[PDB]
């Protein structure tokens, strides 16, 4: 039961197809984005960041969530291609100015009360 | 009712056509605008000689904040926290405790003037005329830190501006 | 009634003064510290006690609508004096 | 005939009675295919028949404007094509059928 | 004062050349006016 | 035209919440208790959702109270406990639910004040 | 009712009730409820599938001809199964009246775009998507219109924090504006203003 | 204000024009939900900051409709008088800034002197030059000072000559005409469908004015004419705005002559705060002052959409009440939003220099567009 | 205005109007900055009797909206939301500009 209305895909396979299309488009766009924005990162680590962002949502098991994430990624790609962003928006993906938050129990115990 | 702004029909008789042609060829309206500007040059300018001359103001004007006190010399504030509750910008911070003589008085009264919107809600919420918005407006500052007023600064402002503040309140209090 | 800290700072009417080991004193070096010279408690202590021949007196702080809300004070207790909750003025029945 | 109706983009239509009659005939023909019990069909038929009888009994154009309560016969004609297009779209939609489904239990409960 | 001037220019102040601790022959500003003359000078009242 | 998929709802990846503010927080689902200073009961009708309290420290300047958690002032209202539980589950927050406290009915009797032999007899009124 | 009380108009109430009944009769497939408020406002509750038919009927019908889209917005109610309600405000110049149409949806169910019916709905639907995350199908170009580029989340949702999650500043080491987790020198003070002793008996709910 | 404008140009002609907004998005609607109604009032001053008291009036009317109360007659007359003054201010700003962008730049100063005088009126009535917060959801905060009406009459009897000088500089100038005539033409049907309002509607020949069809405060007790255009271009809209300035002068004269006596806020101390002397002498007045300035007044549950004829068009608010003293939702409708949305259509097949004229004739302020 | 006669004539001719009648600089014609105290009238509700608040309580007269055609629970002439708007009149004060 639990009948719901499709957004774009009827099942998971079409969702995977759209995900692969978006990943292909991003993988093409990475070098041109790196050159045009005069970024200090390399193409390798930019594509690694794209891979990491795609892996961040690897646990989704619902076509509606999957293709809505695809829609948001397509919006981000459109923003990046049309040079609507500045270097700051692109560089925000890397968090180069944020201190590295430790994970072990001792470090969190020493720094403060935050688990 | 309604009017028409651009619903005229130009006359097509020979005299009107010749008049429009003369307007086109001799630039009559341009000369008329030139004459308007020339005439407007020969009239007295509206500039005042600041800072030696000041712009007109009103007893209702809202300027820099100040804390007042009674003629006996004790501060009017009783830490009711109505001004802090009504503040649209959350710019007032208040802490209180009983005094050495048991009076209900504040130990902390801060106003962040970089958050304040100068709406005057605090002085109209005050039940004892303690917090007011004085007539001073020439208090620009070279650093962000000096625009964070504490209780001592506000009491100093009250002692500094009490004469004008009292005169303005005497002028305007019958409208409140 | 401004006092001075043993280190050298002025003590405010709220009693605030940085202790010796406090680093936050560095904000006042090459500058000053804002302290109001008139203490309300001392100023209100100098006011004379009013003598009225009634058991209940009313106080509005003086000035009519320019004072505080009008309150009534009971003066039956001869041990102490009646003190206004807003203005701090003191009233007393004519003992002896 | 008048000129410059006063609305930008709305041109003057000479011989408007024929246009109104043709549009009303088309509207009635499209309404004929709708089920009889549909409220839309009977209501729009009543309105269209009223307007057609009104226009068939008045040769003057200004008196027709005053009687039809719309004024500026050109915009009445515009409303006529709007109604015709809506009739075709609604015949395609078929809204006389019962409600698709009820909302959840407290979908419209306010406050909270 | 000069009531024949238009509103705004009918009152003015000539600043002192030496206030509390600095030489104000050239460096004058509007914060040097005391509150009572501040009230009179900004036309908040008609009485000096 | 209908997927008819069967899986629990999860919108976590779409809300934009940071990673460490989802699985680390602990929301509380409760009916707020009546303020004992007053006898009114109008504030004990709905269900509230609030997050766990985090660190608050004193600002070195002005001595103000600073914070670092953006959810320190977030409070939500729900008609029933089920709605709050469903919202918390679909948003991915671990929750504790407290059952509503209802004042039990009481037997009041004005005549019990003036008792012939019972202890309920009052000394004054 | 002495001068401090607002005057009530009976004629407009009856007219709006009659027109609501008329609209309900003509479109039973979608209309779920019709209401007229005590200050003479008519709002109509419809099923999500009927957004295009109802709007087209109200715009094009001779008796309605609501040619102007006054406003389109959304309201977030977390306690409902369908989280968001979509509100359309329409103005009729021919008959000098205003109508309201309400719809509902959740995070994952799209709503049909009404740009074909009203050209004004374009930026309104863009803003609804930006602020609430409600997707609109067959929209010409749906994208953020108000938030910053790369902004994550939808701020007008009730569970979004007031100050957000990230703040901006300039860093001299990287010579650019950077985004960092938000820290406030003074936390926003939360006030509990709601009082007991309910104010309006007419709105009292059953004790269930 | 500040605008980012991405466009495609084929030679001189503009093919596509895509405006990017949000550079002044402050999140006002979410901030309003954390305030009481009185606390949320000053946001409307900042929404459209050329016509402040008009936004105050719209919000006050919405709250009054939800509260089932009405302001006293003198309050309504004061509201309409200051709304017409604010309309004069807004039209001066719009016309002079449009001319400045074209390149005239002299009438800007000429009319900003008058704008300064009207700011003096604002400051005298509320103590603030622009964000007064004078119009409240129960009436007005304070009564006018004893000499204000005379000064308003003195100001308003010389403004027609200033408008005449403006027209002498701009109306019949051939450069101004060639800059504004047949630019940004919009049809009546497109204007209606695209959501336009105000002058943007009336320039195409549509006869619509919210002060006439749906009057709100006392606008049905004064008579004035509504300028109507014929070609739907920038020149017709400029003429309409000038004629609206003249009609505003007419309404100001009528308001000055017919000001009635009485109180200024509704005599209901559960909505409007009591006078200071009452608060300082009466127990009930003190209790009501305390509760009104700490918690605020509760508004019965319900939703309303209230619109007024603002100087820039139809300004509306969709206000939702949950029964508490804080609004549950407050949607703000700004005409500049729809006008900037239609900018793309209005600049089809025009020069690059005509986009500035179209933006000027749309009368766009980004505070209300972004909110 | 302390302007000479020749300058007044020149500016009047160049502008085309008589400026001295309507000057844009304020002079003694404005009101004085000090005013007498204002008495200020009380509201209608200031009665001592026959003034119970339950008879003048606007908020408590608000009611939930009336429900018509709740779906969960003849000639029949066609109707419109409101009578058609009357056409405006052509401003018999200045019909054309
Ligand atoms: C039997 C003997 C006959 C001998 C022949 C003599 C006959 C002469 C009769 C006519 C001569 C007049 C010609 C003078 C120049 C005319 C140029 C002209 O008219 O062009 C205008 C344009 O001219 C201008 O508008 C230029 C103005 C630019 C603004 C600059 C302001 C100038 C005004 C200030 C006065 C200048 C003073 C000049 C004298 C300088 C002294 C050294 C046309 O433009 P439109 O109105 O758009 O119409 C065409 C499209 N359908
Ligand atoms: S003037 Fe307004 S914003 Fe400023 S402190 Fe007073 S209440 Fe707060
Ligand atoms: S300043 Fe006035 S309102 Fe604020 S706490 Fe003190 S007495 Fe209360
Ligand atoms: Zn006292």
């Amino acid at each position: 039961g639990t009948s719901v209305k499709p957004i774009f895909s009827r099942d998971m396979n079409e969702a995977k197809r759209r995900v692969r299309e978006l990943y292909r488009a991003w993988y093409r766009e990475v070098p041109n984005t790196v050159h045009l924005f005069q970024l200090d990162i390399s193409v390798k680590q930019g594509r690694d960041k794209v891979r990491e962002m795609f892996m961040k949502n690897a646990h989704v098991t619902d076509p509606r969530v999957v293709d809505l994430l695809v829609i948001k990624g397509k919006m981000e790609l459109e923003e990046t291609i049309n040079v609507w962003k500045q270097r700051t928006h692109i560089m925000r993906f890397f968090h180069e100015t944020e201190a590295p938050r430790p994970t072990d129990f001792l470090s969190k115990f020493y720094v403060g009360h935050d688990p | 009712t309604y009017k028409f702004v651009n619903m005229r029909e130009p006359s097509m008789d020979m005299k009107s056509v010749t008049d429009r042609a003369a307007q086109t060829l001799l630039w009559t309206e341009l000369v008329r605008g030139l004459g308007m500007t020339l005439s407007y040059l020969f009239r007295e300018p509206a500039t005042i000689n600041y800072p030696f001359e000041k712009g007109p103001l009103s007893p209702r004007f809202r300027g820099e904040h100040a804390l007042r006190r009674y003629p006996s010399g004790e501060e009017r504030c009783i830490a009711c926290k109505l001004c802090e509750a009504v503040c649209p910008a959350q710019a007032i911070t208040i802490e209180a405790e009983p005094r050495a003589d048991g009076s209900r008085r504040t130990t902390r009264y801060d106003i962040d003037m970089t958050k304040c919107i100068y709406c005057g809600f605090c002085q109209e919420a005050c039940p004892v005329d303690a917090i007011v918005e004085g007539p001073n407006f020439e208090f620009s500052t070279e650093t962000h830190e000096e625009l964070l007023y504490n209780k001592e600064k506000l009491l100093n402002n009250g002692d500094k501006w009490e004469a004008e503040i009292a005169a303005n309140i005497q002028a305007d209090y019958l409208y409140r | 009634g401004v006092r001075t800290s043993p280190t050298g700072e002025k003590v405010t009417h709220t009693g605030q003064a940085y202790d010796d080991g406090d680093y936050r004193r560095v904000r006042f070096s090459d500058r000053q510290k804002e302290v109001n010279e008139n203490f309300a408690i001392d100023l209100i202590a100098e006011q004379p006690v009013s003598e009225v021949g009634s058991r209940v007196i009313s106080c509005d702080g003086g000035g009519g609508a320019l004072g505080h809300p009008r309150v009534y004070i009971n003066l039956d207790k001869e041990t102490k004096t009646g003190t206004c909750g807003y203005c701090g003025l003191q009233f007393r029945q004519p003992h002896h | 005939l008048k000129k410059t109706t006063g609305l930008v983009g709305l041109a003057v239509c000479e011989t408007p009675h024929e246009r109104l009659k043709i549009l009303y005939t088309k509207i009635l023909d499209v309404l004929g295919q709708i089920p009889k019990n549909a409220a839309y069909r009977k209501y729009t038929e009543q309105i269209t028949n009223e307007k057609l009888g009104m226009v068939k009994a008045e040769p003057d154009v200004k008196k027709l404007e005053e009687q039809l309560q719309g004024g500026q016969i050109e915009e009445v004609i515009l409303q006529a094509e709007n109604e015709l297009s809506l009739a075709r779209k609604m015949l395609r939609w078929k809204p006389w059928e019962p409600l698709v489904e009820e909302p959840p239990a407290n979908q419209w409960k306010w406050p909270i | 004062e000069d009531n024949k001037q238009f509103f705004g220019r009918h009152r003015w102040v000539i600043y002192t050349t030496e206030m509390n601790g600095r030489d104000t022959f050239w460096d004058v500003d509007g914060s040097m006016v005391p509150p009572e003359w501040h009230r009179w000078l900004h036309c908040m009242t008609d009485d000096p | 035209q209908l997927i008819a998929v069967d899986e629990k709802l999860d919108i976590t990846t779409l809300t934009g919440v940071p990673e460490e503010h989802i699985k680390t927080r602990k929301v509380r689902i409760f009916v707020p208790a009546r303020n004992n200073m007053q006898s009114g009961v109008n504030n004990t009708k709905k269900w509230k959702m609030e997050f766990d309290t985090r660190e608050r420290w004193e600002n070195p300047l002005m001595g103000w109270s600073s914070t670092a958690d953006p959810l320190s002032n977030l409070v939500l209202t729900f008609s029933t406990k089920e709605d709050a539980v469903a919202f918390a589950e679909k948003n991915g927050w671990s929750f504790d639910v407290e059952e509503r406290k209802v004042p039990k009915p009481k037997s009041k009797s004005y005549g019990a004040n003036f008792s012939w032999n019972k202890r309920t007899r009052v000394s004054t009124k | 009712t002495r001068p401090t009380i607002r005057p009530r108009n009976d004629v407009v109430h009856k007219q709006l009730s009659a027109f609501g009944q008329y609209v309900a009769e003509i479109l039973p497939k979608y209309v779920q409820q019709v209401q007229v408020s005590c200050f003479n406002e008519l709002e109509i509750f419809i099923h999500p599938d009927g957004v295009i038919p109802v709007l087209t009927f109200l715009r094009d019908h001779t008796n309605a001809q609501f040619k102007s889209l006054a406003d389109l917005t959304a309201v977030d109610v977390p306690t409902r199964q369908n989280r968001f309600e979509i509100v359309y405000n329409l103005l009729s110049l021919r008959f000098n009246s205003r109508i309201r149409v309400k719809t509902y949806t959740d995070e994952l169910t799209p709503i049909e775009s009404s740009v074909t019916v009203y050209k004004a709905a374009n930026w309104y639907e863009r803003e609804i998507w930006d602020m609430f995350g409600v997707f609109f199908a067959n929209h010409p170009d749906l994208r953020r219109i108000l938030t910053d580029y790369g902004f994550e989340g939808h701020p007008f949702r009730k569970d979004f924090p007031l100050s957000g999650y990230v703040e901006l500043r300039y860093d001299d080491e990287v010579k650019r504006v950077v985004a960092e987790p938000v820290e406030l020198a003074q936390e926003f003070r939360k006030f509990d203003l709601n009082s007991p002793w309910e104010a309006f008996p007419a709105y009292r709910q059953p004790p269930e | 204000g500040v605008l980012r404008l991405v466009m495609e140009l084929s030679g001189e002609m503009v093919r596509k024009c895509d405006p990017h907004i949000g550079l002044l998005h402050r999140g006002t609607e979410k901030l309003i939900e954390y305030k009481t109604y009185l606390q949320a009032l000053p946001y409307f001053d900042r929404l459209d900051y050329v016509s402040m008291m008009c936004n105050e009036q719209a919000y006050s009317l919405a709250v009054e409709k939800l509260l089932n109360i009405q302001p006293p007659p003198r309050a309504q007359w004061i509201r309409v008088l200051f709304g017409e003054i604010t309309r004069l201010l807004n039209h001066i700003m719009a016309v002079t800034t449009h001319a400045l962008d074209i390149g005239a730049m002299t009438p800007f100063f000429w009319m900003f002197e008058e704008r300064e005088k009207m700011f003096e009126f604002y400051e005298r009535v509320s103590g603030a030059r622009m964000h007064a917060a004078y119009i409240r959801p129960g009436g007005v905060h304070q009564d006018l000072p004893l000499g204000l009406l005379d000064d308003i009459y003195e100001f308003s009897k010389n403004f027609s000559f200033r408008i005449d000088e403006l027209e002498e500089m701009l109306t019949n100038n051939r450069i101004w005409r060639n800059r504004t005539v047949d630019i940004g033409v919009v049809t009546a049907e497109d204007a209606l469908n695209y959501g336009f309002s105000g002058v943007m509607l009336r320039g195409s020949g549509i006869q619509w004015d919210l002060r006439k069809t749906q009057p709100y405060d006392v606008y049905d007790q004064v008579e004035f004419d509504v300028p109507i255009g014929s070609r739907g271009d920038c020149y017709d809209r400029y003429l309409c705005r000038v004629e609206e300035m003249r009609q505003s002068l007419r309404i100001i004269s009528q308001c000055l002559n017919k000001m009635p006596p009485g109180e200024i806020k509704v005599d209901d101390a559960k909505v409007s705060p009591p006078k200071r002397a009452e608060m300082k002498t009466s127990m009930e007045s003190l209790i009501h002052h305390f509760k009104l300035y700490t918690e605020g007044y509760q508004v019965p549950p319900g939703a309303t959409y209230t619109a007024i004829e603002a100087p820039k068009g139809e300004f509306g608010v969709y206000l939702v009440s949950d029964g508490s003293s804080r609004p549950y939702r407050c949607k703000i409708k700004a005409p500049g939003f729809a006008h900037l949305a239609g900018l793309d259509k209005m600049s089809k097949g025009h020069m690059l220099a005509d986009v500035v004229a179209i933006i000027g004739t749309q009368d766009i302020v980004f505070g209300e567009v972004d909110r | 205005a302390s302007a000479t006669r020749v300058i007044q004539l020149l500016r009047n001719w160049a502008s085309g109007r008589d400026l001295q009648a309507k000057l844009q600089l304020r002079y003694q014609e404005i009101s004085k900055r000090t005013q007498p105290p204002p008495k200020l009238p009380v509201g209608p509700s200031h009665k001592l009797s026959n003034n119970y608040y339950c008879t003048r309580d606007g908020r408590r007269e608000a009611m939930p909206p009336s429900i018509v055609m709740s779906s969960q629970k003849t000639e029949k002439k066609a109707v419109t939301p409101a009578p058609p708007i009357k056409r405006w009149e052509l401003s018999k004060d200045q019909p054309y500009l």
